[PDB]
């Protein structure tokens, strides 16, 4: 069951810490915060982006040309 | 040729695993292979293996990067685990070829 | 200073914290569904068969 | 009934069509429509099943 | 045949998410039901009572109740009978099966108007476009006898006759009973027969979205103070030199 | 045992005695006018003509 | 004795600039459809795209006028 | 002793998995959706049984019984909404649960993903039978279709359907068994994840970089604890505020006209969470392929991990992959569109293509991709 | 029941039709008697 202490064998990493009393939830929200958001929104939009804008145009056109199909063609009873 | 060659110094980049501060071999799934591989590195790259790993892990749940002046640059990037690796998957295949015959 | 009675006074003692969070809801939830109907009926008036009502009640 | 390319019917399902037979024309139905045992019995009265 | 007419959207005093139904145009509706649909239409799942606090008072209720011969039984003889109605009482049925109903209107099958808003795409914009949509049909077009044109109803040709018309009745609140006023009060009936709830749906809704913010607000706060000790944690590697 | 108490079971499942098997259904060819198809009840699932 | 809003904004909307030319493209179907004996053409469409104009300007004001 | 939170046969257990229990320093939101999982499975159970109470299994009552849950049963009408949209957010979570585990490369955790698509597959069926309970049109038909699949089985198949209906047509005896069916499944599910975390519990919890995390593991609690909860309230709000405000969005109303089993709606569409693979069994033109087809759309997940040749773990570093990964996601996408749509064109065409998109970009591209890359990084 | 118990199918069939059984509604949603069949149950002497 426990695994606290088993895991792995590390050296010298020394790590610093304050209680959460002594610091802000939430800090630096625009000097910092915000800036990484974009930072992370900007590096991943031309990944993801792509197929969907892509697949929503495959929507409109076959959505259209589904409809278009639909309208008459004049030229069927101009005789 | 030298094609590939900027080829992959592109992908290292667009990979981005550096930006962590991580090597190519710190990124390497851990099968058995590399499991073998971890326990006969000399201690010093271990534990600076496990450094960079654990800082890497602190950015994350930071939802953070390394500053622009210490990802790791393509031709400084050392594969300290490829070789032990290579040996590993030798000294195993030569086990199996052998056990069949 | 509030925060230093609040604390002092409510949040400190596990105890004295669970009757506050007690006594919080109770006056919290009158002053919410009080407040929230008013919300509601005001943004609906005249529609509502509280508004209609007397036109067919008795006197 | 009367739906479908081959004035019989369509099934709303799938896009089956049958014709005016009742026979799987277009579509991923396997069979024709099943046709039952009858017997014209009358001058206007027909006697299924 | 395969081009079908949507209809448009109305603004319904109860569209919008916080808006209630107005309940004397909901009141009015009923009448229209009741005076006029009622004759084709059943409403198997309301009662008198369920009008009692929305639309009327408890006594008109009743009253609208007694108006109606209930068959009960059996008796002592074990006969059934006939009996004043009861606000427990159910609408009506204008027929005692659907083989009578369509055989009372061309073997057309006038449905059930209990869920009917919600049983058509459109639903009151769409019964509301229908009612009042009645026209002749365009050239080229011939309508099977027995059925009219609409063309809301899909496929044109339906089997029910313009059933509203101006003055076809009387509001007795003064309401100037004009074709497309009835039709707007009857199908915001519709919409309340089909969901009584709707009204304190809504309300919840609103209490919801209060709640609902403060409390995220609030745990947002708490999930970062705890993981504060983790965000700003700083460490380093310092091997033996 | 087995293979009995199985069987039994896995019976349990499959159409029931009150599932009878009925009869036919007469049709005046004059309710149904050339041109037109109709739907009749029948042995559960509809019947055309 | 009463006029009901819904005709006085029919024809008022039936002024708009679609309606019109949907109006005229629908004369025009039936017309040329009610003269040409034995033909195959309908004038649905043209009926359909008159109406949705229509109605969509009626729907648009028509509450107003009503209770 | 000493604590008796450590010692206790059952706390032990508690504290074992929720509270003491080691878990990466780094995972995301995208590890939020197993407890969200969880707490719908509790949800619907529960609401579950409140409905229960008030419905009736036969074709004559179930239809008003349900009715006179939501007009007279108190709350009935809410209660009945937080279960019908409930099954909706339950598949919204359980889809995104099995994304994250593709892109972060958590099928390598074979037998928790291999539960996990036991458990998808049994939400699935669950959410079947359910839906067939209120009996209105799609009810019906819809009963009739998806039982009817298994008559594409050679020889048998058909002797399968009789047991499916109790009968040789959808009827109350399939109304009856349907019910109980589906009243029993939740629990095995609930039973099934108890599975599936544990056999995660054996290796504990990935994470996105792929990469071991024994150098900085947290206590569940309070780390996990909290930010599950807050995770919890933020898809709480729209799930309420759907079921409160827009209560019939993601239904149909076809399903608000009693079952009539002499005629089939002209407009008939799965329920949203089917339509991809209602899409893909509507493009082959065959009964057999399209079945085969429909089962391979879901059963193929068998072979994720069978199908990982990248030398890293995740798709945090492959950027070739993780375009592949978007383009499958709106793959799917394509396909619930086309779900919708009528069989016609172009519709049908693009169903096909997509169709014939999606089974490649899994069984062929990936691997590719991958081994691709792993030459890229000069491994 | 009786068949293959008490009685042969066409014995069966024969005391069912004995009875006359109410059925409907019909095209114009009426009720209205009919022969008896092996589906039926034994009859109630009364309605109630
Ligand atoms: C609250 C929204 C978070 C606001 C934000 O963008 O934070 C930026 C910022 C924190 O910046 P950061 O340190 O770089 O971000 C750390 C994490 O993203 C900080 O975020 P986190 O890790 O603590 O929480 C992420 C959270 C937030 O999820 C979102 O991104 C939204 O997502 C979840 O917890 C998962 C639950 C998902 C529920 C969806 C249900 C599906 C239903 C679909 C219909 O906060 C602010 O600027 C203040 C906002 C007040
Ligand atoms: C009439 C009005 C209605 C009456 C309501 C009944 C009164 C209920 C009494 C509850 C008593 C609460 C006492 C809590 C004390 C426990 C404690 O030690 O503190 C809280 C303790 C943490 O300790 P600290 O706050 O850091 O420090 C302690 C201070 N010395 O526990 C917590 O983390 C509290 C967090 C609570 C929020 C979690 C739940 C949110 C869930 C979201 C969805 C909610 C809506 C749906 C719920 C309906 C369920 C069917
Ligand atoms: C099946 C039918 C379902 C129909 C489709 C429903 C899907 C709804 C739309 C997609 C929802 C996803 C929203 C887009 C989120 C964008 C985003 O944040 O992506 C970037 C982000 C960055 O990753 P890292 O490289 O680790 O970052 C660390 C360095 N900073 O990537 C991710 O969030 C990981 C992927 C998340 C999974 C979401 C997948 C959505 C669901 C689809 C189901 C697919 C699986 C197959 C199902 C078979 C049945
Ligand atoms: C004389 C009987 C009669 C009256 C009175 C009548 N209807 Fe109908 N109604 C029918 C018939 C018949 C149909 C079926 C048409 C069909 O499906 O072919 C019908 C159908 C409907 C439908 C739509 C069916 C569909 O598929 O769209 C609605 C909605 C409706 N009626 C509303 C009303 C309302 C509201 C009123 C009162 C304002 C009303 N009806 C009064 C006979 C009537
Ligand atoms: C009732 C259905 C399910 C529930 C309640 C559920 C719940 C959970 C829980 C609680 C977790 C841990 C937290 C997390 O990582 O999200 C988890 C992890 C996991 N689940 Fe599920 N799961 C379900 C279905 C599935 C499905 C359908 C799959 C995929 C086919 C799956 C695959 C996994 C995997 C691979 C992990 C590893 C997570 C990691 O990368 O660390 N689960 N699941
Ligand atoms: C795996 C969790 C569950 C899922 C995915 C689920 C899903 C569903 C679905 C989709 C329906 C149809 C909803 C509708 O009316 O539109 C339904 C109905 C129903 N379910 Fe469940 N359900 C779950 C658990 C339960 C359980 C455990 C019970 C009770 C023991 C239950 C009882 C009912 C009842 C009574 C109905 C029929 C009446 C109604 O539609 O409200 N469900 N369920
Ligand atoms: C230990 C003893 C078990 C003996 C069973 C056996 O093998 O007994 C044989 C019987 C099978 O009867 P049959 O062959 O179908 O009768 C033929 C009649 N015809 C020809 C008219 C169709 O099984 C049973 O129903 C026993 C039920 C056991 C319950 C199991 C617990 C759950
Ligand atoms: C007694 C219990 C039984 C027999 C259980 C059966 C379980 C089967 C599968 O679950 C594993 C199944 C639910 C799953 O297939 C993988 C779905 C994605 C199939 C989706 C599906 O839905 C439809 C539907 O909902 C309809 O009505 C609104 C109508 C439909 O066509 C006319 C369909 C349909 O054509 C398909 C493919
Ligand atoms: S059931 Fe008829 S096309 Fe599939």
């Amino acid at each position: 069951g426990i695994h606290f202490g088993n895991l792995a064998r590390v050296r010298h990493i020394i790590t610093y810490s304050l209680s959460p009393f002594e610091q802000r939830a939430i800090p630096n929200i625009f000097s910092d915060a915000l800036p990484n958001v974009w930072r992370r929104f900007s590096s991943q939009v031309f990944k993801v982006a792509p197929p969907f804008l892509g697949a929503y145009l495959l929507y409109s056109w076959g959505t259209q040309e589904f409809e278009r199909l639909k309208r008459k063609n004049p030229a069927d009873y101009e005789n | 040729g030298r094609l590939m060659d900027r080829i992959r110094k592109w992908y290292y980049n667009a990979a981005g695993f550096n930006k962590y501060g991580l090597m190519r071999d710190d990124t390497l799934y851990e099968d058995d292979d590399v499991k073998e591989a971890l326990k006969r590195l000399p201690e010093d790259l271990y534990n600076e293996r496990m450094f960079r790993i654990k800082r890497a892990l602190d950015l994350s749940l930071k939802h953070r990067i390394l500053p622009k002046e210490q990802w790791v640059k393509y031709e400084e990037d050392k594969p300290y685990l490829e070789p032990y690796l290579k040996e590993v998957i030798r000294e195993r295949l030569e086990r199996e070829a052998w056990n069949k015959k | 200073a509030l925060l230093r009675q609040a604390y002092s006074a409510l949040f400190r003692r596990t105890s004295t914290f669970a009757l506050t969070v007690v006594l919080g809801a109770v006056l919290f939830e009158r002053a919410f569904d009080q407040g929230a109907d008013a919300i509601f009926e005001h943004l609906n008036e005249g529609k509502l068969w509280k508004h209609i009502k007397h036109k067919y009640e008795a006197s | 009934a009367n739906s479908g390319d081959f004035g019989g019917y369509y099934c709303p399902c799938h896009g089956s069509h049958y014709d005016a037979s009742g026979r799987i024309r277009k579509g991923p139905a396997p069979y024709n429509l099943e046709v039952p045992t009858y017997q014209f019995v009358g001058d206007d009265l027909v006697v299924v099943g | 045949g395969e081009l079908e007419l949507h209809p448009p959207a109305f603004p319904w005093s109860h569209g919008g998410p916080l808006s209630a139904l107005d309940h004397s145009s909901v009141r009015r509706g009923f009448q229209v039901y009741k005076q006029v649909c009622s004759a084709c239409h059943s409403m198997d799942y309301v009662a008198f009572r369920n009008l009692i606090g929305v639309t009327h008072t408890e006594a008109e209720a009743k009253a609208l109740a007694e108006e109606v011969e209930v068959q009960d039984g059996p008796d002592e003889n074990g006969e059934l009978f006939m009996r004043p109605g009861k606000i427990s009482d159910y609408f009506p049925k204008p027929y005692p099966n659907p083989e009578a109903a369509r055989a009372a209107n061309n073997g057309a099958l006038p449905p059930d108007l209990s869920y009917i808003v919600n049983a058509r795409h459109g639903g009151e914009d769409y019964v509301f476009s229908l009612l009042t949509g009645y026209c002749d049909p365009p050239a080229g077009v011939v309508v099977r006898e027995g059925l009219h044109y609409n063309p809301y109803f899909p496929g044109q040709a339906i089997g029910m006759a313009p059933p509203i018309y101006n003055e076809i009745l009387e509001y007795d609140d003064g309401t100037p009973a004009t074709m497309s006023q009835i039709a707007k009060d009857v199908c915001t009936f519709l919409r309340w027969a089909a969901e009584p709830e709707h009204d304190q749906r809504k309300r919840m809704g609103l209490k919801m979205l209060l709640i609902s913010a403060l409390l995220t607000s609030l745990l947002y706060y708490m999930k970062r103070h705890k993981w504060s000790v983790l965000k700003s944690r700083k460490m380093a590697y310092r091997p033996p030199k | 045992a087995a293979k009995n108490v199985v069987t039994q079971f896995i019976s349990s499942l499959s159409a029931s005695a009150d599932v009878l098997a009925l009869s036919k259904i007469e049709i005046k060819l004059s309710d149904i006018p050339e041109g037109k198809n109709v739907a009749f009840k029948w042995r559960g699932k509809p019947l055309f003509v | 004795e009463l006029v009901d809003p819904l005709t006085t904004i029919r024809e008022h909307c039936e002024q708009t600039e679609k309606c019109v030319k949907a109006r005229e493209r629908l004369e025009l179907c039936d017309a040329r459809v009610s003269s040409r004996s034995h033909t195959e053409e309908q004038c649905t469409e043209e009926l359909f795209d008159f109406l949705h104009a229509r109605d969509h300007c009626v729907a648009h004001k028509l509450f107003n006028k009503l209770k | 002793a000493p604590n008796i939170r450590k010692s206790h046969p059952l706390l032990k257990m508690i504290n074992n998995s929720l509270i003491d229990l080691p878990a990466p320093s780094n995972i995301s939101a995208w590890w939020n959706f197993g407890s969200l999982l969880a707490v719908c499975l509790m949800t619907q159970i529960l609401t579950g049984l409140l409905l229960a109470m008030h419905y009736t299994a036969d074709t004559s009552l179930a239809f008003s019984s349900v009715a006179h849950t939501c007009r007279n049963v108190q709350y009935g009408w809410l209660i009945r909404n937080l279960h019908a949209n409930g099954a909706s957010f339950f598949f919204i979570c359980i889809f995104l649960h099995i994304g994250r585990g593709l892109y972060y490369g958590s099928y390598l955790y074979k037998e928790t993903w291999n539960t996990g698509v036991i458990l998808l597959l049994t939400l699935m069926a669950t959410a079947f039978v359910g839906y067939v309970l209120p009996w209105g049109q799609m009810s019906f038909w819809g009963a009739t279709v998806i039982t009817n699949l298994f008559s594409a089985i050679p020889y048998i198949g058909h002797t399968l359907v009789e047991w499916a209906w109790g009968g040789f047509s959808v009827d109350n005896p399939t109304l009856t068994r349907f019910f109980a069916l589906h009243f029993l499944l939740p629990f095995a599910i609930a039973g099934i994840t108890i599975i599936h975390l544990t056999f995660l519990h054996e290796s504990g919890s990935n994470n996105p970089l792929g990469i071991s995390s024994d150098s900085d593991k947290i206590p569940f609690h309070p780390y996990y604890s909290f930010k599950d909860i807050l995770g919890l309230t933020l898809m709480l709000t729209p799930f309420l505020t759907l079921a409160l405000f827009s209560p019939n969005l993601l239904g149909d109303p076809e399903n608000f006209t009693p079952a009539n089993p002499l005629v089939t709606p002209p407009h008939i569409k799965p329920e949203w969470y089917f339509l991809f693979a209602y899409a893909i069994l509507r493009s082959i033109p065959n009964k057999l392929g399209g079945v085969l087809a429909l089962a391979a759309s879901v059963l193929i997940l068998f072979l994720i991990p069978f199908l990982h040749k990248s030398k890293q773990r995740t798709m945090t570093f492959r950027p070739l992959s993780q375009t592949l990964f978007w383009l499958l996601v709106a793959n799917l996408l394509i396909l619930t569109w086309i779900g919708s749509q009528p069989v016609e064109h172009p519709f049908i065409i693009i169903g096909q293509m997509a169709s014939l998109s999606y089974f490649t970009i899994l069984l062929i591209l990936f691997p590719t991709i991958g081994t691709l890359e792993n030459k890229m990084l000069n491994y």
